[PDB]
């Protein structure tokens, strides 16, 4: 998909990957185009939990992060469709948002 | 797991009141609505629980998608987080097409607001001066810019009713209802009928001054200090709760029965003669008589009446 693009930053060990029902833990920074960040677990120090595939967060974070290593961080690029569309997030992400995500996964649980 | 902390965790880190935009947007489908509580303007405020904790969920239609959008932008302001502001926690969607449902996710107070609480008991004069305290601490808050990198614009209020404040468990009030809130940068008539102030209800009010938006708040405020001060026992004597203007209009008050009143023959709520009596119930009377003055510019500022209770309370050993 176009909507989801995936570009490694640092490689995963390439084998332990999230299955439909497993707590994926992260660190995440989320910023808009422009570059102006938006949510950081990382400057909260508290990983980020989900379980695939119950849709708690955005196609796009599923789709992304279930194509990734245990250990592997990667910048998603992740269209307005597969995120919060033309209703945005109020005072937080506006129309038709295109977001960036830099994800680390971090452990499966 | 435990909200305040995970509210703490976030607001630590910066920027947004509430939770990080990724927690706020698992709620709505992990939240169990219990039941509807109460109304807030253009939505049902129902309690919820999430990770069996109470909070309360203002729930919108999309066709008032506008008003979710400007109330939770409000709520998440920079600096807008305070003891007597209902505390936002997230606002998040769920359904589909026509059933769309918007979510305004807050904290939850079992003691309900000003109206049922002052329904439910009677006061003495510290928890009289603590209610309308701590609420106009609050509105003050709203009224007061704040400069900072990242500053807090001032704010009027514009729909304040004692239905709008809510008491928390320790006796004190927080605002909430911030849907017709205008910040310092709408249409004149919006709100609750029975509390709009005069200018409001004949469309006199200048819209060349965001001020005008700040002084009608204060007429509004004075009808609340009379509706608590009601409460408050003196001389083993208490009048039952009432609305303001409860003997003067009948029930959902239209324009035309308020114009009469409030416009033309110029009446206000009636003091019981026992706060005669009472050198507090006195002072109340005089501060609610100086909130709700026909001319919005000799109106007490939200300031002014903080100070003002402020000192009742000391003079009374009374503290805060
Ligand atoms: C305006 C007003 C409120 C809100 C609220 C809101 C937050 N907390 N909360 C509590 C009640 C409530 C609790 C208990 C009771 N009773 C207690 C004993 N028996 C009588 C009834 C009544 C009412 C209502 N609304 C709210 C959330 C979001 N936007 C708002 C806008």
């Amino acid at each position: 998909s176009m909507g989801v693009q995936v570009e490694t930053i640092s490689p995963g060990d390439g084998r332990t990957f999230p299955k439909r029902g497993q707590t994926c833990v992260v660190h995440y920074t989320g910023m808009l185009e422009d570059g102006k960040k938006f949510d950081s677990s990382r400057d909260r120090n508290k990983p980020f939990k989900f379980m695939l595939g119950k849709q708690e967060v955005i196609r796009g974070w599923e789709e992304g992060v279930a194509q990734m290593s245990v250990g592997q961080r990667a910048k998603l690029t992740i269209s307005p469709d597969y995120a919060y569309g033309a209703t945005g997030h109020p005072g937080i992400i506006p129309p038709h948002a295109t977001l960036v995500f830099d994800v680390e996964l971090l452990k499966l649980e | 797991e435990s909200l305040r902390d995970l509210i703490e965790q976030s607001q630590s880190s910066g920027s947004g009141s509430g939770l990080p935009l990724l927690v706020q947007r698992t709620i709505a489908k992990q939240i169990q609505m219990v039941k509807q509580i109460g109304k807030g303007r253009y939505g049902e405020v129902w309690m919820g629980k999430w990770r069996g904790e109470k909070v309360a969920v203002k729930v919108f239609f999309t066709t008032e998608e506008a008003s979710w959008f400007r109330e939770t932008e409000i709520y998440q302001t920079v600096l807008m987080r305070h003891e007597n502001i209902l505390g936002f926690i997230a606002a998040d969607i769920k359904g589909t097409g026509s059933w769309t449902q918007l979510y305004l996710i807050t904290d939850y107070h079992e003691n309900g607001s000003l109206y049922d609480y002052l329904k439910s008991t009677t006061l003495d004069a510290k928890s009289m001066l603590k209610l309308a305290y701590s609420s106009v601490s609050g509105l003050c808050h709203l009224h007061t810019e704040i400069f900072s990198t990242q500053g807090k614009p001032a704010i009027a209020h514009r729909d304040l009713k004692s239905k709008n404040i809510l008491v928390k468990k320790n006796g004190t009030c927080c605002i909430a209802d911030l849907g017709l809130a205008v910040k310092f940068i709408p249409n004149t008539r919006v709100g609750t009928k029975r509390y709009m102030p005069p200018e409001v209800l004949d469309e006199s009010l200048n819209r060349n001054h965001f001020q005008s938006y700040i002084m009608a708040d204060m007429y509004s405020f004075g009808l609340i200090l009379w509706e608590v001060a009601r409460r408050c026992v003196s001389g083993g004597i208490v009048e039952e709760y009432q609305l303001p203007y409860h003997d003067l209009v009948p029930s959902d008050p239209s324009y035309e029965d308020m114009r009469e009143i409030v416009c033309i023959k110029k009446l206000r709520p009636s003091f019981p003669n026992r706060w005669s009596s009472d050198e507090c119930l006195r002072q109340m009377g005089k501060l609610m008589t100086e909130c709700w003055a026909h001319n919005p510019a000799s109106r007490l500022t939200a300031l002014r009446v903080k100070k003002t209770l402020a000192k009742m309370s000391e003079s009374q050993d009374i503290k805060l």
